[PDB]
């Protein structure tokens, strides 16, 4: 997955937890 | 960009190592049997072609401060302060051999001789007086060890410290604030070093730091100086090169 | 080829963002005691190499991975602390303040240059299409 | 991942004991290290003080 | 212990340098934020034409 | 080809 | 050459040693 | 969809 190309499937939702659990 | 912000970047950047090391001194101004860090700022030139004009600060640390420190007038006989030049032996972390100027010896309830939680060094090793007594240092090391209860005749010798000579330039201070020898010395005065039958100790005197106060204000007001020096060249790099980026248009 | 410069000068602006973005974050978290996982933040730093594959020496600026830093973390004495280690000593961030601020103004500086770049290019191109009328 | 975002947290409260005044009431009480009193709280609970 | 008072146990030094600290960190955040917002700028001037 | 570019190049360190 | 000129090799590489050996 | 957008979103929050 090279930065700034084009790929079919969506990216994945990114997210910030402030605790591993 | 234009470098030149590169060289005074890291020449403030140097005066904030600089300005730790004088706060770490600062802060030791009370600890017994402290050896000042001493700081200098060293210049690199980077080599290259074609014309030599960058040279770049670092700041280094060559090795500490070795006069002797004031002399505290505590009335026990396990305090016990060196002679200039003179340092005593205790056994480091890793079971080596360190050296230290702290004479804060304690007895433990096992009746072993420590410095600073390290144990004490003589000539036989460590040092294990006979359990609950009373200990007088000699001025050259002989340790008496009176048993309570009996008489003050039972007075009677039982281990000698152990007490090298070692200049400033042969000693390097390790990471646990022990000192050891450098490589070069350890090479030609071996791994150990033999005690020294001229030194001689006072018992009942403590010393401390040798922190000069003079010495470390005016490191501070040059540091600050210094500090908005290089605040002032990458002020005026960056301003020269926001208006030098004009060129490119049209 | 001048529109081999709108990639180049393209690469060039997402690398000195990350640059920045990196930097920022540096400078937001010089005084974080933890992460999620318990560990210290180290200071991030990005990795730039051309990208110059189909047989060329120059072909722009691309970001190859981001790297913690390996200069030691500050080991600050506080035993009440629970991430205190068995000496009570807490490592901290080895970020460079002044670096960082210097890496900002040095990052906005050099990603002006590249718009100011690709703007005198599109200029060039659009004047092109006017050859001969 | 170049974001790393920052958040301020309060990770408990400091125990140090403080400093102690003497005043010469025969109700003020102060406690030993580590050692607290037991008030009911507002909400029929259980509170601990110092 | 009866007949003496437990007050505060707030050190003044800690809070003094903490806040000379959050202060000079706020400031290199507002650099930060201005930094950026003057990047902006030209970089949406490089939408025209 | 290539490394950090800023702070932690351009200042001086010892050899590997 | 002299500086800002065009070479046919490039130049050496750029070090700047703390102690010399 | 969408949410805040600016300062709330891009602001950690507790999981929920």
């Amino acid at each position: 997955g090279v930065p700034g190309a084009l790929s079919n499937q969506p990216a994945p939702p990114n997210e910030a937890p402030i605790a591993t659990p | 960009m234009d470098h030149a912000i590169y060289t005074a970047m890291g020449a403030a950047s140097q005066t904030l190592n600089q300005q730790a090391v004088t706060a770490s001194n600062l802060a030791n101004a009370s600890t017994p049997g402290f050896r000042a860090q001493l700081n200098a700022l060293r210049a690199v030139p980077v080599d290259g072609l074609s014309l030599a004009t960058r040279t770049l600060v670092t700041a280094s640390t060559p090795g500490a401060d070795m006069t002797p420190g004031q002399l505290d007038y505590t009335s026990r006989p396990l305090d016990v302060a060196l002679q200039q030049d003179g340092w005593l032996v205790v056994q480091a972390a890793d079971g080596a051999e360190g050296y230290t100027r702290n004479g804060n010896i304690q007895v433990g309830p096992t009746g072993q001789l420590t410095i600073q939680g390290h144990p004490v060094i003589g000539e036989g090793g460590p040092i294990t007086v006979p359990e609950g007594s009373e200990i007088t240092i000699a001025a050259d090391g002989t340790i008496s060890a009176l048993n309570p209860g009996d008489p003050p005749n039972t007075v009677a010798p039982v281990g000698r410290l152990k007490l090298v000579k070692a200049e400033g330039n042969e000693v390097q201070r390790s990471d646990d604030g022990l000192f050891r020898l450098t490589a070069e010395a350890q090479a030609e005065r071996g791994a150990v070093l033999a005690a020294d039958p001229s030194i001689r100790i006072m018992s009942g005197v403590l010393e401390g730091s040798n922190v000069k106060p003079v010495e470390a204000m005016t490191d501070m007001i040059a540091n600050a100086r210094r500090f908005e020096m290089q605040m002032k060249v990458i002020t005026s790099v960056d301003e020269n090169e926001g208006r030098a980026n004009q060129l490119l248009s049209m | 080829a001048l529109l081999n410069i709108f990639d180049i000068a393209g690469s060039a602006l997402a690398a000195q963002s990350k640059r920045l973005n990196v930097a920022a974050s540096n400078l937001a978290n010089a005084d974080s005691v933890t992460g999620p996982d318990g560990q210290p933040y180290r200071a991030k730093q990005v990795v730039f190499q051309v990208d110059a594959a189909p047989g060329q020496a120059t072909g722009g600026v691309k970001v190859a991975s981001v790297i913690e830093s390996q200069a030691p973390e500050k080991l600050v004495y506080e035993p009440g602390n629970p991430l205190a280690d068995a000496n009570g000593y807490v490592k901290m961030p080895n970020v460079d303040v002044v670096g960082e601020m210097v890496n900002t103004m040095s990052a906005s500086r050099s990603y002006q240059a590249n718009i100011e770049v690709l703007n005198t290019v599109k200029s060039m191109m659009l004047k092109t299409l006017t050859l001969g009328q």
